[PDB]
């Protein structure tokens, strides 16, 4: 969280929190209704996003979905939805927090191993989370897509 | 093994000494080449400037 | 390195070049990382390179134990291997660190306690902004 | 360390649900009772000489611990436990602005006692000297901080004993 | 530094009072930050694209990359890639702080004595350098192009 | 200022600037106008302030300006209020920064051997800042005061 | 480390005897199956990402373990793990060209329990995936390798357990 | 709805529905699509409905809002105004179900008793129907309304 | 009784809502699968005779029950338990039309069992029935119509067991 | 132990406090509660076999736990693995009457984790042996008592976690 960074910086630093940190943190604090609204708004239309952004996905990237692709097949194209799904909940969490620093312990360490051991390729789950982006940015208004987007962006950077 | 030879002056902006720290202050040193490339970043990092870098040992643009 | 298991490798290294134990799990995990996938000659050559040695020791001193205080468990867990004669214990003095519970729930804590039962007690009641004859209308029970 | 909002998502990861309602409510909360903490935060912090000052006169000094052979005598003993007093000070505001007791568990409470043991420093001692600083910090904060204020360091004196 | 601190530390030197005509300087800075941190995000998140963008401009397909060339072998390969993504790295970081100086600090010192004694080409490194900067610009947009050409250029002229 | 901090943390751990430190550069652009009226409120005030926080300093230490006393001559005299206008100038410099590295840097490392050389007490240069401090918070507004009064606070502690 | 031609020698020594044809056939029986154990260490090498592979589609994922709230879930403890199962292949390989299981003992089997208590890892998971990599490694090194390739496993699994 | 109204006959009768009975259901999933669109845009235009139809009944009877009158005051115009809300919702419902058994069994059956205690005059309330219908029409085409009208004609003539 | 179309009405004003989007959507399903099942109702309601009688072959008949002894033993019970059979093909296409179960529980369930078990009716084997008849019905209604009218024939089955 | 009216006495006594209107309060809603939870122990008492039965029925057997080599297989470990089962319930319902989560955490929760590891039992199979308990559980005691039930099934659940 934003605040949690606040803290570990003057931790370091050894000192109380700075009068120009704490103003940050009230900022945060109202900004975080808001926020929260933003991510209500994506996790009702979770089950739309996922579905649009892996057909976007498959139609991007024929091969996945072929005898030779990793994702051919039901059991495995339910497991690369399934992993939408889950970087899906991980931008909601990112949303609320404030910082990408929930995202990216759960999800963008150790990503490239994981997968590489899988086999999966990389780039085409980069081109699912830019998918699922677009759809998330439609359903949201221009301010709340923007937010939203900053975070999409970081899982895609993540993922290079 | 390439190695560098640098020349590199770097000031004690934090804090005064009472310790004579001329060599902290100004050192000529021979870097193994991977090792420079993580020392020229300190040095430019604490704000030190390197004045001067050569490759003592092997050659330029070798293969092997 | 030769007769001690990855982790101990890197206690010692901790020991022998910046004179401290390891402070946490997120610095044991980095070290012992690069130890594998790589020489025990990376691991060396990242401590020396690093900031913490750069601060303290610099390019002309020989390093020497720290006896830190500060992160927390580090002066206790530092002096025990300080005080351990070569060969005395292989035993590593941090296996790694143990996570911790939560002892208390974020609404057992007064102020979220309280936030809650104003949102919670009269969370039915008259919205304004709302023509009077919508709000009537509208009913507080719902479903059930 | 973990805070109140990232404690909610661990929780609900672990679950593996997406953020929901209730979890909703329960951010919202933290975020209402946030504006209140940064005041008492501040309070603190200008104030932190003092409260220190105040708790050593209350338990620490004029005592046999100050007296030759006591813990506290000598200049280096003396600065190091006002050290230590200014530490639980800065981690306790640190847990009141995350609303979370975790922190001081992770930093302040992991190998204190055994620490202590070790150089001989009394538990019983240091938990007066907690106690105190609670009570005048009490009062600065005022009354909404303050039951706030004080569940955190009656964390730390409950860890240390 | 940064181009606030750049008019602070002239004025120190001077020993005078900060003056309306530096105050407005500052300002000038002040509106230009927001469109800087815009471009800033953009470039992070295609850092990857932006630097196989220009290699591939200037770099691969020639000489270099051909046997006997600077950028034969893997080895020499992976170290000119590092070495054009510090250059947009500091580039970008000089282009949030608005001042030049980041870059002569830290990339500009030593990397002349360090090219010659290597053998590497400066002058296919500047190309390399250029090659970046105009796909920045188009990513960046318009009006945070000339504000990054700016940064990219100063790191051009200090390598020749 | 915040901005170069900001770039220094990133070039440390080698990465582009994080969304929520991104976030922070915003903030304190858009805040800067508010610190450059209060800087130049001061600057404008800055002969009086420095006048008015002497005649107190003499008044709460007669010493200094006695015979024995270091301030004690008009050259001397001179010396002591061209100190008190060098400390403002800094604190100036300090409100546009948004931070005290800019103040640090010039004023407050070695401030302490210097003195002891020159043989001035160094509470006593303490309380012509704290002097310095009151006046000018009667001159600023209450939320511009407490922004000054931060700045001036560490000074004080600086020396001491 | 040692290896079976030293533990001869090193046992000789200790006694100071010469060595003897008892001891002789001991080294002569290592060195006829030398040949076989150098053509199974390049096999593992070659196939040492497979065999990962394999065996965690075994045991490891498409468990609770992968699922949230398991040990493996998130792509760190994911990666740690595979991290481990190579490290578990690296030295049996090395062991199996020894023909000893000491290097196990000093390098992998030391401190692992404790480690693994620590950190809340399920040591019976764990051993589970060291006998499934046994199984794939035996497979592709043959049957007379296989037997060799085997108790080096087996002892591996039997300190962590 | 139709399709309850059927069986119903069917039961009494104790015998499988009728092919006729049958082409009437058929009518109605065709009819189905049209009338959900019907119902949407009467919810959309709802609040302005009310509002305008309860102007008009004030109009046509001053009597009710005035001192003697039930409707007259504050919360009893409130009250007037949300019982007008509760018809409008019926009439949806009826719209959706294309029969007036849901309307019926909500508002229609004992509807006299319950305005005869509450002293209300049931005419008005009947007039305030008729002004709705009115409103409801002009926002619908012309078919659309057709179909409106007989629901609301329903409602007319039970409460006269 | 309830049909689909009342039930989404009856739910949202228990709540006092208007008539929503997602309530709509239900609503539309409902629509589409209408043409179908007034297809099934009618070639049901004709063949009604030959589904009772297949069915009754299935199950009923060459049986114990219709043996001397048996409940279904004299023309009086024969009759009794076919004109049984007919209500509940009835009720089911009932429901089917309708989208709901309601109706069965209204007329149908209520007050079954407890009759049957003092007839000494034998409850399985009318279960056994009724599965027969949906068999039956499966054929005729064709593949879609079945699904939907398999749902109403377990509804019946369940109630009575 | 502790319950509900003993905790509330116990924090009044610990700050020096009499009784107070707020504290009454607790104890009034508790007694009230009372006699409802009364009725549910004695349903739970009585229908405990079939509640373990149903909830293994739902969970544990049919499983690779009751195949050979799974932790159920053999009887003596499927009879203990009921006994458990059995030992969660009572202490349920114990807790239930009680008013308190305490007698859990006292009897039950502690030592339980480090208990299952050595012995290699699953958690989270134990976990959903305890959530389908809690199900049948709801059933038989009823809406009103249900929601007092699930806390302390739940309680039971996030220790074993
Ligand atoms: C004072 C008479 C004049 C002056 C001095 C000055 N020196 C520095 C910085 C350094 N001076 C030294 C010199 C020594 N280090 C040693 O070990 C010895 C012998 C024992 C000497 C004489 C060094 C190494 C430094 C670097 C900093 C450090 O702390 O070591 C400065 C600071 C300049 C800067 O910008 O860093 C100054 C001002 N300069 C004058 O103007 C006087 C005439
Ligand atoms: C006298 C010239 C100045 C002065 C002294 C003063 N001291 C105190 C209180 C304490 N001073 C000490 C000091 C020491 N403890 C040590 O271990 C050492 C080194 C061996 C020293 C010198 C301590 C510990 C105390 C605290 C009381 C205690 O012993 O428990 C006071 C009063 C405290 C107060 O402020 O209330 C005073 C007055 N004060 C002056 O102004 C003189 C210039
Ligand atoms: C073939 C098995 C796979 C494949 C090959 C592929 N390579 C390129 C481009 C390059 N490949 C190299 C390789 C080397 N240069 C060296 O110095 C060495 C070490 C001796 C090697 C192996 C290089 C440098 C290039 C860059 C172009 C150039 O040489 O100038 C491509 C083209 C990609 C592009 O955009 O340029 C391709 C396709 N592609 C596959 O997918 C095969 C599995
Ligand atoms: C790429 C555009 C061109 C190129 C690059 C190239 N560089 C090296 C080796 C080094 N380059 C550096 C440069 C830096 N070190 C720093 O700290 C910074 C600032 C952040 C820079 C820019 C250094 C120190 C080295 C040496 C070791 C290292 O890898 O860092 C090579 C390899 C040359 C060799 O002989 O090994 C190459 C190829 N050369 C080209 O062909 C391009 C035009
Ligand atoms: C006034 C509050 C007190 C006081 C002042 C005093 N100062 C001097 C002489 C000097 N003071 C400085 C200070 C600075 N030079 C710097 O560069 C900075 C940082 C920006 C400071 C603060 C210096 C260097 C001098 C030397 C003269 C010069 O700089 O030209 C004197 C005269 C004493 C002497 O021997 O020079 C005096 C009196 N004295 C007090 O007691 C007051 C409390
Ligand atoms: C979809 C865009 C791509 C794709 C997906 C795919 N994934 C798997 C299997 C797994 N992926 C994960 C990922 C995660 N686990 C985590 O903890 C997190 C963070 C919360 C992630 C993102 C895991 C662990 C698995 C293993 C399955 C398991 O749970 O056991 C598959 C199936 C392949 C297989 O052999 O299992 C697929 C197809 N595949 C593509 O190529 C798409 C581009
Ligand atoms: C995979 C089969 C299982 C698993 C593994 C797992 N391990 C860790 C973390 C660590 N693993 C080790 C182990 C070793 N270090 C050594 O020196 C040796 C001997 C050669 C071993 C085997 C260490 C020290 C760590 C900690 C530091 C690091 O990560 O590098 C984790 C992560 C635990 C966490 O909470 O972060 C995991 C998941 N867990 C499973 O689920 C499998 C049963
Ligand atoms: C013979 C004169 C004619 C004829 C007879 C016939 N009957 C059946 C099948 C059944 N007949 C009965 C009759 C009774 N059950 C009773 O309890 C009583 C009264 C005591 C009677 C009369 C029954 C129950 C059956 C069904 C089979 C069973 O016993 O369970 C058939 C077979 C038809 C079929 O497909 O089941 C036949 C042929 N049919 C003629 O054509 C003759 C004129
Ligand atoms: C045929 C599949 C099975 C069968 C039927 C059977 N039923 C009876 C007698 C009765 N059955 C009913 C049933 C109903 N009455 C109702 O009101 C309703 C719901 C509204 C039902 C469905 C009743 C009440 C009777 C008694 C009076 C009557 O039949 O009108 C019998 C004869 C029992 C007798 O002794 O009269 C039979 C044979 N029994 C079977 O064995 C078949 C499995
Ligand atoms: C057959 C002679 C009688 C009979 C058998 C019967 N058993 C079950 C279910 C189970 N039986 C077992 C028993 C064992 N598991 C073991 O590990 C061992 C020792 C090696 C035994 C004997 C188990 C565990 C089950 C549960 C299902 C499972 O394995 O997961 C049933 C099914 C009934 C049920 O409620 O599950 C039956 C019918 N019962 C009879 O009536 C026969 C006389
Ligand atoms: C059942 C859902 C799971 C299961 C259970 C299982 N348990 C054991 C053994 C023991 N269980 C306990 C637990 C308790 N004793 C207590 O006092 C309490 C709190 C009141 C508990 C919960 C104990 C201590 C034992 C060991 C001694 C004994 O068996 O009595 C086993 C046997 C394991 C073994 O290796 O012997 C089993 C199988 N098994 C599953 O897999 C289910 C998920």
């Amino acid at each position: 969280s934003v605040l949690t960074k606040a803290i570990v910086n003057a931790d370091a630093e050894a000192r109380y929190l700075s009068p120009g940190e704490l103003d940050r943190i009230k900022s945060f604090v109202a900004s975080g209704e808001r926020r929260l609204r933003i991510a209500q708004t994506l996790t009702e239309a979770r089950e739309r996003i996922v579905k649009q952004a892996g057909d976007q996905l498959f139609q991007k990237r024929p091969d996945v979905v072929s005898p030779g692709g990793n994702a051919y097949g039901e059991k495995m194209t339910a497991l690369c939805l399934r992993d939408l799904d889950y970087y899906l909940r991980l931008v909601t969490y990112g949303i609320v927090a404030g910082d990408v620093t929930p995202i990216e312990e759960i999800g963008i360490i150790g990503v490239k191993e994981m997968y590489n051991s899988l086999q999966t390729p990389i780039p085409a789950v980069a081109e699912g989370v830019r998918a699922m982006k677009n759809v998330a940015t439609s359903l949201l208004s221009g301010d709340d897509a923007a937010e939203a987007g900053f975070y999409f962006d970081y899982l895609v950077g993540a993922m290079q | 093994s390439r190695y560098f030879k640098v020349t590199a002056c770097i000031p004690s902006l934090k804090r005064v000494r009472t310790g004579r720290e001329l060599q902290n202050t100004f050192f000529t040193k021979l870097v193994p080449y991977e090792n420079w490339f993580t020392e020229q970043q300190r040095i430019q990092k604490a704000g030190g400037k390197v004045l001067s870098v050569k490759l003592f040992t092997g050659v330029q643009g070798a293969n092997t | 390195h030769d007769r001690y298991p990855n982790t101990k490798v890197v206690e010692f290294a901790f020991k022998h070049f910046l004179g401290r134990a390891v402070k946490n799990q997120a610095e044991l995990i980095k070290y012992h990382g690069l130890l594998g996938r790589k020489g025990i000659k990376a691991l060396i050559g990242a401590l020396v390179d690093g900031e913490e040695y750069g601060r303290l020791y610099g390019e002309d001193t020989v390093p020497s134990w720290q006896f830190p205080t500060l992160p927390a468990a580090n002066y206790p867990n530092s002096v025990e291997l300080y005080n351990r004669f070569t060969r005395q214990d292989d035993s590593l003095v941090v296996p790694s660190f143990k996570p911790i519970r939560s002892k208390m729930d974020i609404a057992s804590m007064p102020l979220v306690q309280a936030a809650l039962k104003e949102q919670q007690a009269t969370k039915t009641a008259l919205d304004m902004s709302r023509p009077m004859f919508l709000e009537l209308g509208r009913s507080f029970k719902g479903a059930d | 360390m973990q805070d109140a909002i990232t404690a909610v998502i661990n929780n609900y990861d672990v679950q593996g649900k997406y953020l929901d309602g209730a979890a909703l409510d329960k951010l919202k909360a933290y975020f209402t009772t946030g504006a209140v903490r940064v005041r008492a935060a501040a309070v603190i912090s200008s104030n932190a000489t003092t409260i220190i000052k105040e708790a050593a006169a209350k338990a620490l000094i004029y005592s046999d611990l100050t007296r030759p052979g006591g813990n506290m005598y000598t200049t280096r003993r003396y600065a190091a436990c006002i050290r230590d007093m200014d530490y639980f000070l800065r981690y306790a505001t640190y847990a009141m602005l995350a609303g979370d007791p975790s922190i001081l568990d992770e930093r302040v409470l992991n190998g204190l006692k055994e620490t202590y043991n070790s150089l001989g420093v009394p538990i019983a001692a240091t938990v007066g000297g907690i106690q105190a600083m609670k009570e005048v910090v009490g009062g600065l904060v005022g009354p909404d901080a303050a039951k706030e204020a004080s569940i955190y360091f009656d964390y730390l004196s409950s860890g240390l004993s």
